[PDB]
């Protein structure tokens, strides 16, 4: 230890005027000490087989030496404080050294975390490991198939049962792909179903096909042992197709699971801008089409609605940035269908769906960017849209607010 | 020499007998798939035909002749193997 | 396994018509290649015939016994009967030397070695539009194979255009992603053309070729 630090602990303690033979005398025995522990701690942390040194070592230490593991604090009788540890201190370096003593009251203690258990498992049969989620795992010849019949045959029971005949049955199959540690090497023939699926399930527009491929979709992407990003350039596309597609069935009713389609491919899009991210390839290839589909002319109410609800589900800054300059046009559209005589059509139903989905996203952006004053007739300047109901969903968001 | 490709052989006359990373090529990167998103449309025996192994695993990269003077590896004639897996081959 | 007399016959005839006697028996040939419905067990002879004529292009530097075999799997390609998934891998690099050797003359000056490198790159774009899946990688091998080709250098004119005219016959975003970083090589170009310490050479029509 450095001398200059022992002759600023001597002079703030009354001992004045020390030598430097003096103040060397010091550093030497102490550099000792903490070298004689520190030794001596490293033999607690082999015995307990951590290979840590936790603050605990260096109590056991000190108590093996007859020093009490006393911290900060120094009993000259004994008898309050035996070798028994209090823990040490919990003090830091860019610390505050000054706090208010009902902040530590009011915050919430920390979880106890489970009780130990003892599970069992199989590091070997018969020689082989196995690959359980507790283990780190001239005629030319006739080929073989790089699956395995079981693997095969898993492949087809998965399928089977992701098509959604029973729900059980779809609902394992899920949580079965989504955490498969050996679902590599039939990821090929899983996105190949998946993407040719879509293509000609689209043909007709079957939605339960299509609403069993995008939560075998999520399944496929939670999974954290198989690498996707080498296949995304086929899943990008059916995801993105349950968006931005017309629908072939009736439209008007299921539309409400339309809408959730197209709200389950909004978080598909959300899910291909958060991973995979490199510079400029994805999400910006997702953003320029969504874009275009909305600045298309006589877009189509499906089309139009799913691509709407696409740009909305992209974050924070996105609908800052993108949806600004827009208002007066949806409002025009939305004009249009109300001047229609004639809703034998779906073009109503999707000019509500769109208006209401814009006037919630526009909502926080206000109440995200500025106070909440004048949330009477002030949103008249923006054409009058959502107005004094959305100052509303304003004050219920800062509601939601103030309860966290 | 006899075999397919002896009109070479006689013709010849032979008579003895960081933008390098791999994500870059990743086809997601490079291909506009957003045209495929179709906007208005209008086990006894494996159901995946056995790929070829060869291409599927073979390097055939090492058939390319980059430099014809310098070329780093010298190649062979080629013997016909008739592979059997294809069908539409009676034998 | 050996060809019977019959398809014997017409394997000779198909390749001797497509070595340049004359051009319209070599056009009939080309329309037999590519609209008959049973060429199976005789495209392995085909596809062994191309790749070695190709490789003999090194012995005898013909640029058109070269088009006529660039021709030949242009005509092999358009066949909807037979499927050239088993033997793309001999007719992958056939193209690829038919566009990124640098002799592909016997006059480097006069002889249009260009157009077969054009046309050749069209032919690997489209070979790689066809045939690419996840499992073969076609396509992302050989763009890395035209990248190293492009980006490094010692490489001649004639290969940089080669790789220049392959990577552009790919596709939009590949001459986003690949091209436009090194723009700032044709300032490296323009070093050689506008100036060029030597003029009577033969760098300059390649130069202003690839720019």
């Amino acid at each position: 230890l450095p001398s200059e630090s022992m002759k600023v602990v001597a002079e703030s303690m009354g001992i004045a005027q020390i030598q430097e033979e003096t103040c060397q005398l010091l550093t030497d025995e102490v550099s000792y000490r903490i070298k004689e522990i520190a030794q001596d701690a490293l033999k607690f942390m082999h015995m307990g087989k951590r290979q840590k040194l936790t603050t605990s070592d260096i109590d056991y230490a000190l108590k093996l030496k007859n020093v009490e593991p006393l911290y900060g604090f120094h009993a000259q009788e004994f008898i309050p404080f035996r070798f028994a540890s209090g823990g040490g201190r919990e003090l830091y370096f860019y610390e505050e050294k000054e706090v208010d003593l009902s902040d530590i009251i009011n915050t919430p203690l920390p979880r106890v975390p489970l009780d130990v258990c003892l599970k069992a498992h199989w590091l070997s049969i018969e020689g082989c490991q196995p690959a359980i989620p507790e283990n780190p795992p001239r005629l030319k010849p006739r080929s073989i198939h790089e699956l395995s019949v079981e693997q095969q045959l898993y492949y087809k029971e998965i399928t089977e049962a992701c098509v959604g005949s029973c729900e059980a049955k779809r609902a394992e199959a899920l949580q079965s792909i989504a955490t498969d540690p050996g679902l590599y090497q039939m990821l090929p023939r899983f996105s190949t179903f998946i993407s040719e699926g879509v293509r000609v399930n689209v043909v007709q527009n079957n939605l339960a096909l299509l609403i069993y491929l995008m939560r075998m979709v999520k399944a496929l992407m939670d999974n954290p042992t198989l690498y996707l990003e080498k296949y995304v350039h086929e899943l990008i596309p059916a995801v993105m197709t349950c968006i931005v597609s017309r629908q072939l069935c009736l439209r008007p009713d299921v539309d409400n699971h339309w809408a959730l389609r197209d709200f389950a491919a909004r978080l598909v899009a959300q899910i291909c801008k958060h991973f995979s991210t490199t510079t400029n390839n994805i999400q910006s290839r997702i953003t320029k089409t969504f874009t275009k589909s909305w600045v298309d002319e006589k877009t189509p109410w499906t089309t139009r609605y799913g691509s709407i609800a696409g740009l909305a589900e992209l974050g924070h800054d996105v609908i800052k940035t993108l949806i600004l300059p827009r208002l007066q046009q949806e409002g025009e559209r939305i004009r249009s269908v109300l001047d229609g005589p004639v809703l034998s059509n779906i073009d109503r139903i999707g000019a509500d769906h769109v208006q209401s989905l814009l006037l919630k996203h526009c909502a926080p952006v206000l109440a995200k960017l500025r106070p909440p004053p004048d949330n009477q007739d002030a949103y008249r300047a923006e054409f009058g849209s959502l107005g004094p109901l959305l100052c509303s969903q304003v004050v219920k968001a800062r509601a939601q607010a103030a309860l966290q | 020499r006899y075999g397919p490709a002896r009109l070479w052989y006689d013709m010849l006359g032979v008579p003895e007998d960081d933008l390098l990373a791999d994500e870059n090529f990743l086809m997601v990167t490079q291909l506009h798939w957003e045209d495929d998103i179709i906007w208005d449309g209008e086990p006894w025996y494996s159901i995946f035909p056995i790929d070829n192994e060869d291409l599927v695993y073979g390097r055939w990269e090492d058939n390319i002749i980059w430099d014809a003077q310098a070329m780093p590896r010298l190649l062979e004639p080629p013997v016909l193997t008739l592979d059997p897996n294809d069908e539409n081959l009676i034998l």
